[PDB]
DNA sequence: CGGGAAAATCTCTAGCA
DNA sequence: ACTGCTAGAGATTTTCCCG
DNA sequence: CGGGAAAATCTCTAGCA
DNA sequence: ACTGCTAGAGATTTTCCCG
């Protein structure tokens, strides 16, 4: 049940900006996603992202790859 | 209490200072002379 | 300092010298040069060497209106995606601006639209337009086309691609539907190698699935954390690391000294 | 990678598709393909519909997705050629379109439309767009007093059918479905590159005689040989182009 | 790929498809791709992404003609050191220009002379001027202010004194000269922490000493170098290294393997 | 032999192919239709 | 004689710019000019440096401190 | 460091200055300053001279630096103070300039020029500018012929005048001797601030008393105590401001 | 050797029009 | 065969100064 | 573990007007 | 209370592939 969902929310790629650094961060492990902010993990770190900074996607090149 | 030298609008002349109301992320909202304008912060310098 | 200071603010109130100056000619800390800089109002004429960063939310289009061979061209473009929407119309008026943006609104989800302060996108009629469609207006900072940076990019990219394609059309409208064409579903590249449009349908897929999926997880994992405070409703565990929201404030706390309940 | 056997067996029982598998046991989705594929007892996104419709003396001319009940509609000057050559070309910039349905009308067989098609890449072919027709007809005739033209209307009907009426099985909105559709489309298209870049490599394990390959994963390489996949280390097996 | 190619280029001939795009829909290599890319001659339109770096010898000059309240200031400005020199004439003129360019050369060492392609400096009475003086003339790519950017840029900060001593002077002649001055003798900073007449000092004491010194080193250091070759003139041995010129071509070789006579 | 497209002077339309004549750091000569112009590499892509 | 010659050619500090780097190096330490090019160490390196390249100086504000 | 007994000797013998002590045997310029200044026994660059001179009818304006005959002259339209304010804020801002001589004439002691000089923070005091004279005009009648105008012929004077026309000790033009002239000074304004930041600091050594501080080194602390000059290490004194 | 403060270095931007 | 740069504002790293 | 080649990342620029 | 960005060209670092 719950373990699934939480696998399943996980397996989504978030690209995000710090509030100073122009270039965006590679594909992090979306945590948690709410109306303001995004909770994700790069490279064993645990970051709270806004949702105006981050983008959100799934890959379906690499769904399909691996 | 921060003082606050813009460049407003199309206009090369440097205005200011004014007072500081909100300091954003890359704009900021401040008073000159009971008029309250919103500059990038890449046209205010804050003191 | 005191007969050194005085010298160098008699110095500056006529050549106006910058701190480096007035610290080596009057043998100050820099400190106290910066200071005297700092306190004229004719030497304030720089702002800080920085850039802001656009708003990136899955709901965030900006238009532009941009000209080209005598027509104009309304533009838009879904910032999370680059996926752009163009259009050839007869004049820069509220009337077609609207018309545009009803268009666009009923083909995507459209939360927020971002312009510049022209006349024909602070037009009344386009409030109305916004306002039947439940769209949210955001203008910029008047004479800052930074605020429009995607879209006033993608200006540069549909003229780009226009030129490729002018000799392929008789009309100019032909040309910029092309374009169109060509930059959302033949030009590959950007955060997950897709084109425009596989980018942008990611993106809306992405939005429902993960607000279901997080909307389930949420209605069955409900517990209370208490750190170091009060219940702080929880929101993720795991990895030695719990993440919760204490009075709407998300913040990360070890699994050390923090009890789920 | 281990379980395959699983799948395999899980498919033999239920006859399952293999995004559940490769769902379900976490296996790569060639490997879940390559099971559908071995059971010969196991054995539409790009079709769009158009039709133009008269109302209040002026031709409205929709385009509606099949599989998703999407409307793309808007009023035209004249029931021509050339305009139905800058719709149908506007759609194939907004959305992938690979084949268009038309009742053989005089604007739909014409010159400009075929060249708008062949340059597109739309396949032309000569009961969906008719309710469809119906519905738009109605949501327009509640709406038409909130606007002063007919283009506006059909604009903030087409809005309202894409985004505001829902239902089905799941109570999703045309634009829901189509996004979802177009997804699954797309995870299609990959799935099929990548098995078509993979088709051409043949695996020498343990020498034993040629294999198709099927995965290059980071501690395993998984193999079809004989209508059977096994799975063999790296260093056991080389992978060469034919 | 003999199918796969031939579609890429009917498609490109079409869409011009970047090679990303090239390579997804038809399983190309990326080099056959970029190859299709490469060949067509309407997607080569954009150049590569880097700056030259102009000429800073001791002694280039860059000059240019700039506009202040319907007056012309002609500026120079030495390369190496920042320092300028500026004027208001009443015309863009190849006569004032040579006037000015004569009074440049007469009061420090001008060995060349940069500038755009304006009238003024592509005269041939400045030409005149130049060749009486030993002057050199090196003009810039037409069109490309970056090849003059010590100069344009020292058109800003110039502009920028004026504005700050401007109610200071009735007359803009009085205020360009007192910019003059601030820039060049109350603004520290740069190479040295020095103003701009501090540092040209430096630069041109510099220059005169080290060629005197050379001179004088190799008067009498007078050797010849074997290495791996024939006599290499040697140039400076120490720390395990030695540097000589082979036939008019330095080249730094290690002590070991090279004999000094 | 090299390939030389090239912007030339206040004109947005790309020219070329060019002949390769000299490659220097920040600018090349080239000869179009027997013109000989010099462009900088800014404003050049050789191939 | 020479190399008290040697050791004040040695004082002078250059500053110098590489082919594709816009920012200026330090101040190094002249070992040998020329007419076009200048021979340099920095860091315990030694490089060439084209005239048209390098800045040669001597800061007076340093040879008074030390 | 440890030449200091050998440079106080030297100069107890031949009474040499700072710049050689600081040359020959290596030590900062301030200990060989202390050391010229320990001694009573032992005990012009910013002077510029402005004069007008008269020829075919229009007004030149000469200026001279005196420590090395380097001439800055041009022709003006109207002995007036305009422009001799004009020409003297020039110079002020091309050369360092801090004291002009005159010789008290109309358009020397008006109120522009006055003004301009306290502006520019030059000094104003009321026979080599004749001797210049003599040969700028010496020049310009040679050179006259090659120009059409007299502002021409007197900026190329001028231009042979300070680069052409050698002489002295060592056979260098004015513009070298100007340029060295001015270097010297700007070392001395260097020795002049450091000197001046250092003298308001006292070193407790070994504790003794306080001592005046000359020089902070990398592994040592250079200290005048009682009129001689002591090598103490970095750990083995304190360092305070007064 | 250890923090804190001050200095030096680094990064980045407008304007030159 | 020729060529972006300069100075200031804020951030971050180094160095020094006394324990 | 060791080179080489190919892929991925990094750096940087015009144009949006 | 709001905000530079995008895509391409060349350079440099990583990864992989067979020994
Ligand atoms: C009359 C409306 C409202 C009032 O302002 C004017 C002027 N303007 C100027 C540009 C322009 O030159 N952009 C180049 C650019 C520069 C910097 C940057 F960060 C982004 C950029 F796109 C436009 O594109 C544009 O649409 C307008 C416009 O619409 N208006
Ligand atoms: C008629 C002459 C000859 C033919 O060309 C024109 C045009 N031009 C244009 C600028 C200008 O816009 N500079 C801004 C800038 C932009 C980029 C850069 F790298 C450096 C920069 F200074 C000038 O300053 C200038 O003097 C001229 C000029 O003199 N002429
Ligand atoms: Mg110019
Ligand atoms: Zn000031
Ligand atoms: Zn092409």
């Amino acid at each position: 049940e719950l373990q699934k969902q939480i696998t399943k929310i996980q397996n989504f790629r978030v690209y995000y900006r710090d509030s100073r650094d122009p270039v965006w961060k590679g594909p992090a492990k979306l945590l948690w996603k709410g109306e303001g902010a995004v909770v994700i993990q790069d490279n064993s770190d645990i970051k709270v992202v806004p949702r105006r900074k981050a983008k959100i996607i799934r890959d379906y090149g690499k769904q399909m790859a691996g | 209490n921060f003082r606050v030298y813009y460049r407003d609008s199309r206009d090369p002349v440097w205005k200011g200072p004014a007072k500081l109301l909100w300091k954003g992320e890359g704009a900021v909202v401040i008073q000159d002379n009971s008029d309250i304008k919103v500059v990038p912060r890449r046209k205010a310098k804050i003191i | 300092f005191l007969d050194g200071i005085d010298k160098a603010q008699e110095e500056h109130e006529k050549y106006h010298s910058n701190w480096r100056a007035m610290a080596s000619d009057f043998n100050l800390p820099p400190v106290v040069a910066k200071e005297i800089v700092a306190s004229c109002d004719k030497c304030q004429l720089k702002g800080e060497a920085m850039h802001g960063q656009v708003d990136c939310s899955p709901g965030i289009w900006q238009l532009d209106c941009t000209h080209l061979e005598g027509k104009v061209i309304l533009v838009a473009v879904h910032v999370a995606s680059g996926y752009i929407e163009a259009e050839v119309i007869p004049a820069e008026t509220g009337q077609e601006t609207a018309y545009f943006l009803l268009k666009l609104a009923g083909r995507w989800p459209v939360k927020t639209v971002h312009t510049d302060n022209g006349s024909n996108f602070t037009s009344t009629t386009v409030k109305a337009a916004c306002w039947w469609a439940g769209i949210k207006q955001k203008f910029g900072i008047p004479y800052n086309p930074q605020s429009q940076g995607v879209i006033e990019s993608m200006n540069k990219e549909l003229k780009k691609i226009i030129g490729q394609v002018r000799d392929q059309a008789e009309h100019l409208k032909t040309a910029v539907q092309m374009a169109v064409f060509i930059h959302n579903f033949k030009r590959k590249g950007g955060i997950g190698g897709y084109s425009a449009g596989e980018r942008i349908v990611d993106i809306i897929a992405t939005d429902i699935q993960t607000k279901e999926l997080q909307k389930q997880i949420t209605k069955i994992q409900n517990f209370r954390v208490y750190y170091r405070k009060g219940p702080a409703k929880l929101l993720w565990k795991g990895e030695g690391a719990v993440v919760i929201q204490d009075n709407s404030d998300i913040k990360v706390v070890p699994r050390r000294k923090a009890k789920i309940i």
